[PDB]
Formats: C-alpha cells, sequence, structure tokens
C-alpha cells in the first residue's frame, strides 16, 4: 500500500503518540479521504519544531 | 526475536544434477537385486515378517516387493510397476523388475557420457516398438479346445512355484475353475475369477485332497438343529433382507389407552413374521439363504414346512451361490417368483471339517461360480498355494483371451535381442547405441536363469547368442534345471504372448519414466 | 450453456524480623551450604576438564604373570559409593597423605 | 450478548456460563436479566 | 501503483461519482452508493464500470444463464414446505395420510411457483434464509420448468442496494407479489471471467436510480487491493470537490506559500 | 528497536529490494530446468512418501511450501496463467523473474523505479502490438495440420512428447468432438467436458479415445446385465430408497391396524416410482443418490442397469450428450407423479468394461450430440497423473488455437524478434524509458537462453545467431520471412520454426507478457518491508 | 578400453563431445598416425599432431 491511513493502521505502533497519529490519519481519511500521509508528516514536523 | 527469513519453508530439501539420476538408477538396481534370485524353476523362497506379526513365506516377486517398505521414490515406482504387472496379466512380476533394472543400468552408461536423457528415451521407445513387433512375429497360435495344450501352458506357468510338485492337480484345478467361471450374457464375454472363483483354505489334511467343487462352500451351519443337513435336490431361495420384525424408516410412536392393544400389537408382529414365511413357502423351496438375520419365529415357521435356513451369509458368498445354483437374490419375499427360485444344485450337504461346520452346495449342473477347497500343512503353506493357483488361473484366462504363445526359458529374450541388433545394424544416427544397449539388456532373463541354475553364465550365454545368430533358432532357450541349451519345442516351456508384451512395455516405460526425472524436491507438507 | 468452466520509604533497615526468622533462615542455609560443598567438590573437576627393542617391554608379560599369581586369599572387590554424601565424606575423611582414586563409570 | 438468528442483529448486549420462555435468563460468574426491561432483576 | 492506468481509472471514478449524485443540488456524496467488486484475474486494464447491478451469487438454474427483457423480483419468504412460526407437527395415523401429505406439499409448492410466474417475472432473487429452506429442490425444479432464472442466498445487507439499483420492491408474502413489485431490465446474464469465476450482471434498467458498480480486476490479490484503495482515494477526492467547490494548486505550492 | 517502536522487523531500500529479487530468482531457478523439449521432470515428496512426478510449472509451484511474499506472488502468477490460458506456466514465471532482476539492476543505478515501471509498461504494450501485427500466423492457411502441430509443440517437454504423433491426433479428435455452437454464432470448445480416466496397465500407445462417455462407476447389483445395446438412459438427481417422512411429519398410532399399511406404503411409494420409470421403457438408470437393495432387485428383475452415486458433473455431461433430461423429482405441472419417454437419453451401447482388475461404464455413441473421453494407460499411477496433466495442457492449447485462429512461431523466435524490435524502438521514447525498454528487451531473451542451456549447447552463440537472423529480417524488407526462425534444440542450430511446425497460440505469449509485466511492477513498487512478529 | 578414460576426460573438461573425439582418434590412428591427440584450442571436436 501507499495509502497513509492503511500503512499507519497495519503496523501496530505502541507508543501513545504514534497511536494518536494513527487516529489523526484515520480522521483525515474520514473527513477528506486524501492527504492521509501529508497530515501525519505535518504533525510530526510541528512536534519536531516544538522540541526546540 | 528477529526470526530467520527464507524463501522456501524449513526442512525443504532439493537435489539436482547427475546425483539424482545416479541415485534413481541405483535404487532401481537395488530393488531388482532384492528379488533377482526368485526367478526360474530353481528359485528359492523368501520368508517375510509382516508388521502385524504374520509371516509371508513366498516366491512371488510382487508379494515380496509389497511386503517391503522403502523411502526412495524410485523404489516406490518400482514397487508400483510390479503391482501393476501383477494386476494386469497375473504374472511376470519378478521378470519386469529385473528388466527395468537392467534397462536403467545400461542407460546410466549413456547418461555418464554427455547424452541427454531425451535421446535415450527416444531410442528406448523405438526399441520397444520393434520389441513388440518381433514378439508378435515369433508367436504361435493355440487351440483352446485342446485340453492338453492348456494344461501344458499352465504347467509352464507353475513350474517355477512351490506347487510344481502337484503341478498336474494344480493345473487341472486352475483350468476347471477358469472354464467354469467363464460366462457370456448380452453379447459380453466375461471371465471374472476375482469374484466367482473363490479359494477357501482349510488348514490340515493333505494337499492331494484339495479340489475344485461344482458349487460353492461356506462356513455356515443350520440356524436350528432340527433342519436337515442333507438334501438331495434342493430348491434354493436367496434373500438379502431380514426375516424379522424391524422398525420403519419414519419416526413412529404408538399410543395405547385400552387394555388389549399391547397384546394385539405383539400378535401383529407374530402375524407379520408368519406372513413373510408363508410368502416364502408358497414357492415350495428346500433351503433359504439370506444375508440378514432370521428370527426364531421365522425359523419355526420355516421348519414347519421342512425348510433349511442359513442365517447370515456375506454378499459375495450369496452372489457366488446365485451364480452356482442359478438362483436370483430377491429382497421382498412377496415378490418372489418361480424364476427366482434356484434349481440346479445337485446336493446340499452340511458336514463337519475338524471342529467347524461347512455348508456344501456342490454337484451343480452347469455352475457359473465355484470354490477351490485347499487343504495343507499350515496357513502359510495354503497362502502360498493360493498365490500359485491365482497365477495359474490368471495365465489360463490370459491364454483364453489371447491364444498366442511365445517360447520361454529366455528364448524370446534372445530372439528379440538378435532381431533388434539386426535392425540397429542399419541405423546411422547416435540413437543406435542406446538402441543396441536395450537389445542386449534384454538378455538379463536367460543370464538370471543360468545364474539361478548354477551353470557358467559366460559360456552358456555366448553359446545361446551364437545359436540365435542362425536362422531357425528363435525357439532355442536355456534349460533352467540342467543348465544346458535346449529347443523350447522339446522342453515345451511356452508362455502367453500377453504376459511378455506387458512385461516388455512396463519395463521400457518405467525406464523412460525414471530417465525423464531430475531435481528431486522433498520435505513439503500437503 | 451448461458446459463451461464448471464442466517512598525505600530505606527500611529491618530491625527485629531477621532475628525472628533466623531459625528458618539457618534451616535453609545449612542445606544450601551442604549443596554448595557437594557442587564445589564436583566443579573442582567437572566442566573445567569436561570442556576438553627395549621399548616393546618384554617385562610387561611377566608383570602380568605375577600380577595374575599375586596372592592366595580372596582378591576383594572395588568399593562402590552409593550416595553423593558418601563420596563427599569419603574424600573429606581418611588420612590426607593417602592417595584416593575414584573411577566415574 | 443475545443475537437474533433470523435477522442477524444484536438485540441487546449485557460471564463464564449462562442459561435461560426466552425472556429471562441467569448468568453466573447469580445475575438474572429480563429482556422486557433490559435490567438485572435478581442477584 | 495504478498510475499507468489513470487514463482509464480517473474518468471511471469521475463518472462513478457523477452518476450517484445530483450535480445541481448535492452537498455530499455517499460512497456506499458506489459498490466495488474485486475479482482476481486479468489485468488492471480490465477494470469496468457497470451501470446496473453485479452479483457474486451463482445461478441455481442449469441451462438458463441469460435473460433478455428481464423482470426481476425479490423474495423474502421461503419456497419450501409450509411451516408456521409457532411449533408445528403433522400427525399421520392412516396410510392414506402419507401420500395425502406428499400430494398437498407438491400442490402448495406448485401454487407458489405458479403465483410467482403469473406476474411475468423471469428472474427471481431469493433472500438468504436461516432456520428454513429458502429454495427447495421441488421448487427449483418447478421454477426451471417455467423458464425462470433463480438466484438465491442474497444477503440481507444488500437488499437496499439491489432495490435502489434495479427498482425492485422486496416481497415478503406471496399475497403481495404483483407485477408492479418487479423491476424491469434490458439484460440479466451470467458472464464468465475467462476461467477466473462467474459474475451475474444486470445491465440496463428502466429506473437506474443513483447507483453504480465498479469491477476491479488484476493479476494478484495485493495489486487488486491497492487498486481498490487508489480508486477509493480518487472517489474521495471528487467527494471533497463536491463538498466544497474550491480548487488549489498542487506540487507543494500551498505549503511553500503557507511557509512564506 | 528504536524511536519507531514497532513490534517487528523492518527492512528498507536496497536490502528489501535485493531480498525480493533473491526470492524471485529462487522461484525462477526452481522451475528453470523444466523448460522446452530438452527439459526434465521432477519428483516431489509430500513428507509422507507421496510422490508427484511432474513437469508442469503450476503443479510444482502449488505443491511447494513458499514463505516469502514475492515468491508467493510468482507462484500465484503461475497459477493464474494456468487458470486463464493453460500453457506457458513456466515461461511466465521465468520472464517475470528476469524482468524483476533487470529492473532492480536499473534501480541500483539510481534510476527511479517509476521510470522503470513506465518503460516496462510501454515496452509491454509495444511488444503486444508488434506480436499482433507481425508475428501472428492465421490458421486458415494451414488447416487441420496446424492443430496437430500446436498440440505436438505443447506435448514437447512432457512424458507424452515422443508419442506425440498419436497423442496429438487423439487430442484434436476429442476437442473437435466436444465442439458445439451457441447463440450469436461463436463456436466455443468446452474443455473439461472431456472426461479423462487414468488406469495403469498397457503402454501409452494403447490409450483409448472413447467415442462417447466414460464413467468411473459400476452397476449397483451383480444380477443386472452388464451390456445394453439400445440404451434408453434415464438421469435422476434423487435417491431411490425407502420413503421416510420429513422433520415436520410424525406417525402416531392409536389403532394398531394402520401400522401394517403405513409400513407397506413406506416402500410401495418407491416401488411405484421405479415402476413408472421402468414402464416408460428405460434401460439404463443413472442417479446421483443412493439405491436401496430392493430397488436394485427391481432393476435386476426388469433387466436394466442402475448406477448409483454418479457424480453430478458426469451426469450433466451424460444427459447433455445423450439428450436426456435431469430430473430431481417426478412431479409434473398437474400435481401428479409421472415420467414420460421424452426425457430419455439414447446411446448405441452401454458396456461394463474391465480395465486392469477395475471395471468402468462406457457409454458409446450417444445420440443428439457427440462426446469424447480419454483413458490413459501407463506403467504406474505417477506416470498416469503426469500423462493427465500433459493431456490437459495439450487440450487447452488446442482450444486456444481453435478459438483464436492465430498462432506464433515457437522455439524462442518471438522473444528474439521482440528483443531486437524493442532494442531498436527504445531509442525513440524518452531518456530513461530508453534504458527501461532496453532492459525489457534484453530480459525477453531469457527464454531462448534457457532453452539452449537445457540442451547443454552454446547458449551465447545460438542466441547470437538467432538475434542476427531476426535483425536481418527486421532491417531488410525482402528478407521478412526470416522472422519465423527459431531454435532447433535437437541439432543446436537456428531453424525456420513456422515450416518445422513449432507453433504456439498468440494468447499464450500475450497473456504471459502482460501478467509477467504486472507482477514485476507490483514487486518493484515495494521499497520497505515491515514484518510484525506473530501473536502466537 | 580403460585407456579411453584419459582422452574422454580431456574432451569433457575441454567442453566438447568425448565420443566424437574418440572416434576421430581411432580413425586417425588406424590411418597410421600415432602422434595425434585432441585439439584443446578448438570449439568443436578436433584432433592434431
Ligand atoms: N504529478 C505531480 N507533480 C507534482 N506533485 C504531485 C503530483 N501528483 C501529486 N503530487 C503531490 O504529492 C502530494 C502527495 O499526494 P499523494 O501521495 O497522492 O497523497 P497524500 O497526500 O495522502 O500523500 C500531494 O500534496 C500532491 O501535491
Ligand atoms: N523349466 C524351465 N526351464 C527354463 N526356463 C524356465 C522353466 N520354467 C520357467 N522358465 C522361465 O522362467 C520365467 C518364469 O519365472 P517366474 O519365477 O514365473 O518369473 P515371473 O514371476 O516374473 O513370471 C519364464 O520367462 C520362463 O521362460
Ligand atoms: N519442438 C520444439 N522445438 C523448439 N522449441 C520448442 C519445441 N517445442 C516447444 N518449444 C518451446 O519450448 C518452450 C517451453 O515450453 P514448455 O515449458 O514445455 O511449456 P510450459 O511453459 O507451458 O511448461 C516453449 O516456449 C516453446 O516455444
Ligand atoms: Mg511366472
Ligand atoms: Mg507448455
Amino acid at each position: 500500500t501507499n495509502d497513509g491511513a492503511t500503512i499507519l493502521k497495519q503496523m501496530q505502533v505502541l507508543h501513545p503518540a504514534a497511536r494518536m497519529l494513527v487516529e489523526l490519519s484515520k480522521a483525515q481519511d474520514i473527513e477528506a479521504g486524501d492527504g492521509t500521509t501529508s497530515v501525519v508528516i505535518i504533525a510530526g514536523s510541528l512536534l519536531d519544531s516544538c522540541t526546540k | 526475536g528477529h526470526r530467520p527469513v527464507l524463501v522456501l519453508s524449513q526442512n525443504t530439501k532439493r537435489e539436482s544434477g547427475r546425483k539424482v539420476q545416479s541415485g534413481n538408477i541405483n535404487a532401481a538396481k537395488t530393488i531388482a537385486d532384492i528379488i533377482r534370485t526368485c526367478l526360474g524353476p530353481k528359485s528359492m523362497m523368501k520368508m517375510l515378517l509382516d508388521p502385524m506379526g504374520g509371516i509371508v513365506m513366498t516366491n512371488d516377486g510382487n508379494a515380496i516387493l509389497r511386503e517391503i517398505q522403502v523411502q526412495h521414490p524410485a523404489a516406490k515406482s518400482m514397487i508400483e510397476i510390479s503391482r501393476t504387472q501383477d494386476e494386469e496379466v497375473g504374472d511376470g512380476t519378478t521378470s519386469v523388475i529385473i528388466l527395468a533394472g537392467e534397462m536403467l543400468s545400461v542407460a546410466e552408461h549413456f547418461l555418464e557420457q554427455q547424452m541427454h536423457p531425451t535421446v535415450v528415451i527416444s531410442a528406448y521407445r523405438k526399441a520397444l516398438d520393434d520389441m513388440i513387433s518381433t514378439l508378435k512375429k515369433i508367436s504361435i497360435p493355440v487351440d483352446i479346445s485342446d485340453s492338453d495344450m492348456m494344461l501344458n501352458i499352465i504347467n509352464s506357468s507353475i513350474t517355477t512355484k512351490a506347487i510344481s510338485r502337484w503341478s498336474s492337480l494344480a493345473c487341472n484345478i486352475a483350468l476347471d475353475a477358469v472354464k467354469m467361471v467363464q460366462f457370456e450374457e448380452n453379447g459380453r464375454k466375461e471371465i471374472d475369477i476375482k469374484k466367482y472363483a473363490r479359494v477357501e483354505k482349510i488348514p490340515g489334511g493333505i494337499i492331494e485332497d484339495s479340489c475344485v467343487l461344482r458349487g460353492v462352500m461356506i462356513n455356515k451351519d443350520v440356524t436350528h438343529p432340527r433342519m436337515r443337513r442333507y438334501i438331495k435336490n434342493p430348491r434354493i431361495v436367496l434373500l438379502d433382507s431380514s426375516l424379522e420384525y424391524k422398525k420403519g424408516e419414519s419416526q413412529t410412536d404408538i399410543e395405547i389407552t385400552r387394555e388389549e392393544d399391547f397384546t394385539r400389537i405383539l400378535q401383529m408382529e407374530e402375524e407379520y413374521i408368519q406372513q413373510l414365511c408363508e410368502d416364502i413357502i408358497q414357492l415350495k423351496p428346500d433351503v433359504v439363504i439370506t444375508e440378514k438375520g432370521i428370527s426364531d419365529l421365522a425359523q419355526h415357521y420355516l421348519m414347519r414346512a421342512n425348510i433349511t435356513a442359513i442365517r447370515r451369509v456375506r454378499k459375495t458368498d450369496n452372489n457366488r451361490i446365485a451364480r452356482a445354483c442359478g438362483a436370483r437374490i430377491v429382497s421382498r419375499p412377496e415378490e418372489l417368483r418361480e424364476d427366482d427360485v434356484g434349481t440346479g444344485a445337485g446336493l446340499l450337504e452340511i458336514k463337519k471339517i475338524g471342529d467347524e461346520y461347512f455348508t456344501f452346495i456342490t454337484d451343480c449342473k452347469d455352475p457359473k461360480a465355484c470354490t477351490i477347497l485347499l487343504r495343507g500343512a499350515s496357513k502359510e503353506i495354503l497362502s502360498e498355494v493360493e498365490r500359485n493357483l491365482q497365477d495359474a488361473m490368471q495365465v489360463c484366462r490370459n491364454v483364453l483371451l489371447d491364444p498366442q504363445l511365445v517360447p520361454g526359458g529366455g528364448a524370446s529374450e534372445m530372439a528379440v535381442a538378435h532381431a533388434l541388433t539386426e535392425k540397429s545394424k542399419a541405423m546411422t544416427g547416435v540413437e543406435q547405441w542406446p538402441y543396441r544397449a536395450v537389445a542386449q539388456a534384454l538378455e538379463v532373463i536367460p543370464r538370471t536363469l543360468i545364474q539361478n541354475c548354477g551353470a557358467s553364465t559366460i559360456r552358456l550365454l555366448t553359446s545361446l547368442r551364437a545359436k540365435h545368430t542362425q536362422e531357425n533358432c528363435e525357439t532355442w532357450g536355456v534349460n533352467g534345471e540342467t543348465g544346458t541349451l535346449v529347443d523350447m519345442k522339446e522342453l515345451g516351456i511356452w508362455e502367453p504372448l500377453a504376459v511378455k508384451l506387458q512385461t516388455y512395455k512396463t519395463a521400457v516405460e518405467t525406464a523412460v519414466l525414471l530417465l525423464r526425472i531430475d531435481d528431486i524436491v522433498s520435505g513439503h507438507k500437503k | 450453456s451448461s458446459s463451461e468452466d464448471e464442466d517512598a520509604g525505600e530505606g527500611i533497615s529491618v530491625n527485629t524480623g531477621p532475628k525472628g526468622v533466623i531459625n528458618d533462615w539457618r534451616r535453609f542455609k545449612q542445606l544450601e551450604t551442604e549443596q554448595r560443598e557437594e557442587q564445589c567438590r564436583e566443579m573442582e573437576r567437572l566442566i573445567k576438564k569436561l570442556s576438553m627393542f627395549l621399548q616393546q617391554y618384554r617385562k610387561q608379560r611377566m608383570e602380568e604373570m605375577r600380577q595374575q599369581l599375586h596372592k592366595g586369599p580372596q582378591f576383594k572387590q572395588v568399593f562402590e559409593i552409593s550416595s553423593g554424601e558418601g563420596f563427599l565424606d569419603m574424600i573429606d575423611k581418611e588420612q590426607k597423605s593417602i592417595v584416593i582414586m575414584v573411577h566415574i563409570y | 450478548a443475545l443475537w437474533d438468528v433470523e435477522s442477524g442483529q444484536l438485540l441487546q448486549s449485557f460471564v463464564l456460563c449462562l442459561d435461560l420462555t426466552g425472556n429471562t435468563f441467569v448468568s453466573g460468574g447469580a445475575m438474572v436479566w429480563d429482556m422486557r426491561s433490559g435490567q438485572c432483576v435478581q442477584a | 501503483v495504478v498510475s499507468q492506468y489513470s487514463s482509464l481509472l480517473s474518468p471511471m471514478s469521475v463518472n462513478a461519482v457523477m452518476k450517484v449524485i445530483d450535480p445541481a443540488t448535492a452537498t455530499s456524496v455517499d460512497l456506499r452508493d458506489i459498490k466495488i467488486v474485486k475479482k482476481l484475474g486479468g489485468t488492471i486494464d480490465d477494470c469496468e464500470l457497470v451501470e446496473g447491478l453485479v452479483l457474486t451469487q451463482k445461478v441455481s438454474n442449469s441451462g438458463i444463464t441469460r435473460v433478455e427483457k428481464a423482470k426481476i423480483g425479490l423474495i423474502q419468504f421461503c419456497l419450501s414446505a409450509p411451516k408456521t412460526d409457532m411449533d408445528n407437527q403433522i400427525v399421520v395415523s392412516d396410510y392414506a395420510q402419507m401420500d395425502r401429505v406428499l400430494r398437498e406439499e407438491r400442490a402448495y409448492i406448485l401454487n407458489l411457483v405458479k403465483q410467482i410466474k403469473k406476474t411475468g417475472c423471469n428472474v427471481l432473487l431469493i433472500q438468504k434464509s436461516i432456520l428454513r429452506d429458502a429454495l427447495s429442490d421441488l421448487a427449483l425444479h418447478f421454477l426451471n420448468k417455467m423458464k425462470i432464472m433463480v438466484i438465491k442466498d442474497i444477503e440481507r445487507e444488500d437488499i437496499e442496494f439491489i432495490c435502489k439499483t434495479i427498482g425492485t420492491k422486496p416481497v415478503a408474502h406471496i399475497d403481495q407479489f404483483t407485477a408492479d413489485m418487479l423491476g424491469s431490465a434490458e439484460l440479466a446474464e451470467e458472464v464468465n471471467l475467462n476461467g477466473s469465476g462467474k459474475l451475474l450482471k444486470i445491465t440496463g434498467c428502466a429506473s437506474p436510480g443513483k447507483t453504480v458498480t465498479i469491477v476491479v480486476r488484476g493479476s494478484n490479490k495485493l495489486v487488486i487491493e491497492e487498486a481498490e484503495r487508489s480508486i477509493h482515494d480518487a472517489l474521495c477526492v471528487i467527494r471533497c470537490l463536491v463538498k466544497k467547490r474550491a480548487l488549489i494548486a498542487g506540487g507543494g505550492a500551498p505549503e511553500i506559500e503557507l511557509a512564506l | 528497536e528504536g524511536p519507531l517502536s514497532v513490534f517487528g522487523d523492518r527492512s528498507t531500500g536496497e536490502t528489501i529490494r535485493s531480498q525480493n529479487v533473491m526470492a524471485a530468482a529462487s522461484i525462477a531457478n526452481i522451475v528453470k530446468s523444466s523448460l522446452g523439449p530438452v527439459g526434465l521432470d521432477k519428483m516431489l515428496v509430500d513428507d509422507i512418501g507421496d510422490v508427484t512426478i511432474t513437469n508442469d510449472g503450476a503443479t510444482i509451484l502449488k505443491l511447494l511450501e513458499v514463505e516469502h511474499p514475492a515468491a508467493k506472488v510468482l507462484c500465484e502468477l503461475a497459477d493464474l496463467q494456468d487458470k486463464e490460458v493453460g500453457d506457458g506456466t513456466t515461461s511466465v514465471v521465468i520472464i517475470a523473474a528476469e524482468l524483476l532482476k533487470n529492473a532492480d539492476e536499473l534501480v541500483k543505478q539510481k534510476i527511479h523505479p517509476t521510470s522503470v515501471i513506465s518503460g516496462y509498461r510501454l515496452a509491454c504494450k509495444e511488444a503486444v502490438r508488434y506480436i499482433n501485427e507481425n508475428l501472428i500466423v492465421n490458421t486458415d492457411e494451414l488447416g487441420r495440420d496446424c492443430l496437430i502441430n500446436a498440440a505436438k509443440t505443447s506435448m514437447s517437454s512432457k512424458i507424452i512428447g515422443i508419442n506425440g504423433d498419436f497423442f496429438a491426433n487423439m487430442v484434436v479428435d476429442a476437442v473437435l468432438a466436444i465442439k458445439y455452437t451457441d447463440i450469436r454464432g461463436q463456436p466455443r470448445y468446452p474443455v473439461n467436458s472431456v472426461n479423462i480416466l487414468k488406469a495403469h496397465g498397457r503402454s501409452q500407445m494403447e490409450s483409448m479415445l472413447i467415442s462417447g462417455y466414460a464413467l468411473n462407476c459400476v452397476v449397483g447389483s451383480q444380477g443386472m446385465p452388464k451390456r445394453i445395446v439400445n440404451a434408453k438412459i434415464a438421469c435422476l438427481d434423487f435417491s431411490l430408497q425407502k420413503t421416510k417422512m420429513k422433520l415436520g411429519v410424525q406417525v402416531v398410532i392409536t389403532d394398531p391396524e394402520k401400522l401394517d399399511q403405513i409400513r407397506q406404503r413406506e416402500s410401495d411409494i418407491t416401488k411405484e416410482r421405479i415402476q413408472k420409470i421402468l414402464a416408460t421403457g428405460a434401460n439404463v438408470i443413472l442417479t446421483t443418490g443412493g439405491i436401496d437393495d430392493m430397488c436394485l432387485k427391481y432393476f435386476v428383475e426388469a433387466g436394466a442397469m442402475a448406477v448409483r452415486r454418479v457424480l453430478k458433473r458426469d451426469l450433466k455431461r451424460i444427459a447433455k450428450a445423450s439428450g436426456a433430461t435431469i430430473l430431481s423429482t417426478l412431479a409434473n405441472l398437474e400435481g401428479e407423479e409421472t415420467f414420460e419417454a421424452a426425457m430419455l437419453g439414447q446411446a448405441e451401447e452401454v458396456v461394463q468394461e474391465r480395465i486392469c482388475d477395475d471395471e468402468l461404464i462406457l457409454i458409446k455413441n450417444t445420440k443428439a450430440r457427440t462426446s469424447a473421453s480419454i483413458i490413459l494407460r501407463g506403467a504406474n499411477d505417477f506416470m498416469c497423473d503426469e500423462m493427465e496433466r500433459s493431456l490437459h495442457d495439450a487440450l487447452c492449447v488446442v482450444k486456444r488455437v481453435l478459438e483464436s485462429k492465430s498462432v506464433v512461431p515457437g522455439g524462442g523466435a518471438v522473444e528474439a524478434a521482440l528483443s531486437i524490435y524493442l532494442e531498436n524502438y527504445a531509442t525513440s521514447m524518452g531518456s530513461r524509458e530508453q534504458l527501461a525498454i532496453a532492459e525489457f528487451a534484453r530480459s525477453l531473451l531469457v527464454i531462448p537462453n534457457t532453452l539452449a542451456v537445457n540442451a547443454a549447447q552454446d547458449s551465447t552463440d545460438l542466441v547470437a545467431k538467432l538475434r542476427a537472423f531476426h535483425n536481418e529480417a527486421q532491417v531488410n524488407p525482402e528478407r521478412k520471412n526470416l522472422k519465423w526462425i527459431g531454435l532447433d534444440l535437437s541439432n543446436g542450430k537456428p531453424r525456420d520454426n513456422k515450416q518445422a511446425g513449432v507453433f504456439e497460440p498468440t494468447i499464450v505469449k500475450v497473456k504471459s507478457l502482460k501478467f509477467a509485466t504486472e507482477a514485476a511492477i507490483t514487486i518493484l513498487r515495494i521499497d520497505d518491508l515491515i514484518k510484525l512478529h506473530p501473536e502466537s | 578400453e580403460a585407456f579411453e578414460a584419459i582422452p574422454r576426460a580431456l574432451a569433457e573438461n575441454s567442453g566438447v563431445k568425448a565420443n566424437e573425439v574418440i572416434s576421430k582418434l581411432y580413425a586417425v590412428h588406424q590411418e597410421g598416425n600415432k602422434n595425434v591427440g585432441l585439439d584443446i584450442e578448438a570449439e568443436v571436436p578436433a584432433v592434431k599432431d
């Protein structure tokens, strides 16, 4: 698969933040259906900035 | 963690190349060497230990091979071809194994010399075609009406077995049983010796007392002692249904509210039994045989009419009785008719052999089924005698179906080898060498006969080849007892053409099948 | 048609409890010390070693000769140890300056 | 949970074993439930 | 992965969305109106858009696999021996009652089949039934004798989709099975997928109301699943365009503009 | 282990790409030695001693235990090729693996996989177009000889190759026998309607082609006749046993006198049914259900055959061939229980035949339609099974040739011509699609190379000569007939395979190309593998 | 005959057909040339002095 939501759902991530990212991709799929990969990347980049 | 990753599953082996071909050929050669010594009139018996505690002391190749458990798939294929040869023609089981082993042995030489197996297979197929042609050419016809010729053929079939001591009696038994089983209805000829030529073995007595009966014989006694155990000309009625009250198919429940209903129902059961017995009696029979039980009340009603009843006879035995005495098995006695009543049995006698009761329906006039009563030293001896009799009957039926004969004692092998070599002398391609290899590998039968006899293989084989190089010498073989060359017209050892054709075809086809194979893969599940 | 593909409080410093339970502690400790002694005697060798024409001696024949004609009385049998504690107190006891040879078999 | 066989739908979701008129049933871990009210009625 | 097939799939998805909504009134798209059927075999180029209805159930009839001018009716009752909801048994106390029961059961089945046939129906869909035989061997034989193509084991969840597709009102009692309860169609035939299976397609309907089916084919199961996911992504993109009529540039342009 | 925190193993990039290529190469190498006339069979042992001597690629790949996902993809690709075409099962796997190997080699040179996929797709489309426009031969100019040649070509590499002169004739006769037209006037040939029976015994050359149908069944009772001349076959889809009431019917007796009548009726019902069936004039009765002993007696007294537990497909084929009608019940539209003679099939003979201590029913010369059946005779059971597989391959090939009337030369001619054409054509499309199409063309040459290698001949020299011949054919307008030149494996020299009779259906090549390209693209899309640890 | 294994092995290692080489060797030796063996530097079975 190339679908972001499917990739996130298939691999059983364990860390809570990863689970929230999976739920975020699922919500993006529900509301839009496209961009399920871009939204997770955006969230990861935002938190990476939050680090500094 | 981090489990290993691999393409094929675990414990999945694979071998390829010259190793696989060498292993297959060696396995075939080992299988042949197992029973190499069980060929010819001077063969020696082998004692097999069955897994279930039994003992199989036999000389037949197929029995020995089927008593052996092997792991190599080539050995499995060899055992399979032995079984197919046994099932198709009835004998030649140890000859085909040796022939296939020799053909694979001579093919290995060409495999080692940068020859593709396809060329070898093509040469083998051409050789097989010419082998069949030569075998059909050197054949002779047989008058099946001549009893002496048929007896001699059966003798030549059973000279190599343990029954050769009583060969005359064995041949007479086999010929009589085969001719009795022979049947034709609706324009369809049929010789079903598997279902209508039954062999019954009773340990004890002497083998000279063994005989084929003009009827059948079962291990059954009268249901009630008052019934006659000796009827001169019995009218036989055959059944395959119970003579007793039984529950119906549909679920049924009675409901009794008055006093007399219980006794009334029991009386109706008795009256139903009486009605069935009266329906049987209306045909005025003398004996009733059924495959299901007979109630005590039914026995009483039958005895009141002076009728002997046998209770539980197997389906195959009942079919044999119907064929022997001309009866017809029926299920509902109310539909019994005069034609279904079996007249034709000349005697019903229930005598005692040892400590058991046996029922004889012998003395039939024109019976189409028979039983072969065998007496002997023990159970293993009787089993071997039964196997030899099966071989004899199979050979007799093969001759009856195909009246052609070919010389025995290796004469056919050498004649076909010489013809194949003469034909190959005109070949110019590379295929001629495996062709001649097959032709010469055909000579393994006379060599094995000479080796088992104990004579000098090289001198006798060279003399036989030189003799066969002449013109009118296709019937010259080897005497398997005295170890000398002899014309088969004098020794009289002739074998059916069908048996030789089947042996040759099976051997060549097994060689082709095992030559086609490479890259053994094993270990996978289903 | 028919014919188709179909077909917190970490620091405790416990005070008196050890005094109360020292009886059971020593009860187990004596057996544990015996086990350690036995296994020490075994490991003294096991694992550590488990891991890995006058020369013709004509005199050997006559050595065998008088070894065969050695003595008159009964030759006795090799002593057999039946218990591990038997081996332990056999080696522990007995005079120190006397060689003891044991044959595992 | 109790399911309707014909329609293949979950009627009502409420237990090592349980036993049952198909309206009142008892479940043990007693817990008696009545389908007319969907509540525990006995303990 | 289905990007060399975009010339086939993108118009397919656009048509699929446009044929299930009203362009001038719709504010959202229900993607459950676009059924996707995945059949192994062939290549992705064999993906097809079916206007009518595609059923994976096999035809119980033999020798009748193609009906022209079809009249399809849904059956939610059972064509078998009569059986009441409450407990019922038949008690036989005489021998004549046996063949009376047999004859009366035959008459009941024959009357049911005759009532079904009298409406002109030639394609019959039978809903899946549990605890009772939906279709009996006698009933199937009678229907075959009258040249009616019978497809049974129809799932309950698909009843709404079938009714929306072919305009057939479901019937639960034989008394209400009339001509107007049927759904006319131009053709209802069972096609063969080059040895990869059989599909029943009912294409061409008098009232094709807002429903389309997409048949996805491929060489292997994984590529079929991913093709289905990609087609779903395209349908969702068109759904988004329907929900909010606003288009933006791609290729990272919105992100760069946003960052600046 | 790491920041990702996924319970499993992860492989990314060149590692997973090399793993996929290794798995594909392993699958290809398993069956690479069983290609072409100089190919050899294989033994497969099923862990309990079961032996399968086979040459078919689909059988080998199904019987194997395969764990890697790409290997499973190739195995199911072989299965799909077998199901949809029936031939070329080894060739498609070999071509797909070679395509994947060369595509990965391109990817290792920093060529993006999307460009490789686009080039492969374009090359496949162009190859199909070139095959359909240049390398097809219409069968109307050849006649019946083309079918025999195609069957013989399909029988090469099989255990029935040498006896092809006879087996191909048998196959063509059977396929022509099972032919009948349908609506819209498209004569299609329903293979799998040719019943194939395996029975060891005599040689392969004694295999029989039955002008009718063959059943693996025997008469129910020994008292029945075993041969009927003018058979009136009645086909039934119900059992003839004692009548039993259903679940909803109970027998409750309050007066005992009715019990005897009820018990009598329980069998009189079936008696009356059988009496009607015999009164219509039937001679042979075939039923899918069982038959009780009393019913067997009824048939015996009537002097008619009765076969029970007949397979449903066999019964359907018999009814269609003989004109009979399958009856699941005796119930007309008047509510009665009748059986008229219009539902009786006819055959010129029905015989109980004996084949190596086994008996089978032969339905000879069915009227109103022709049917065919084949009985194979071999040394043992493994040989007969391999014969059946080879026979099925030949039947499928003949069906493809008869349905689509175009054939292409065999022996690597098509692959060599396509390689030359695509290598020339790659220069006119794109910049890196050029490399992708060139690699596709060079991968197409694996078939003649494998053929030559299996013959222990100079693969390089033979392939070079074949390529030179095809290039001369393509560049010289007046030497276009050289495009029929293929490989003669017996002598190891190029040969005009169109004149030699080495033919293959065009559908085999086209479907193999399409399926292999799609499988290669599917595997090539992967660049990351996450393998979750099993929950067990 | 056991002496044939040497030229046979040489031909097999050289990559040519041993039978043709041995046949040519017998032919040329019957002609009377006893100094003739297989040509290693040849792609086809050949012999030379
Ligand atoms: N042909 C193209 N050229 C440039 N950018 C593209 C092209 N196609 C898609 N994109 C961009 O790739 C991004 C990712 O799209 P895609 O992978 O299809 O879905 P997702 O947004 O879920 O990852 C989108 O933001 C889009 O702008
Ligand atoms: N008296 C005999 N002298 C010489 N050869 C014989 C004699 N009897 C039988 N043979 C040969 O022995 C073979 C039969 O041996 P047998 O043990 O029956 O082997 P198989 O079981 O394979 O038939 C026949 O081919 C026949 O030519
Ligand atoms: N007589 C022949 N001469 C040259 N080539 C042949 C001959 N017969 C078949 N071939 C070629 O051998 C190739 C391999 O066929 P094969 O592997 O046996 O079929 P499959 O791929 O179905 O197993 C085919 O592509 C065919 O072109
Ligand atoms: Mg014999
Ligand atoms: Mg093939």
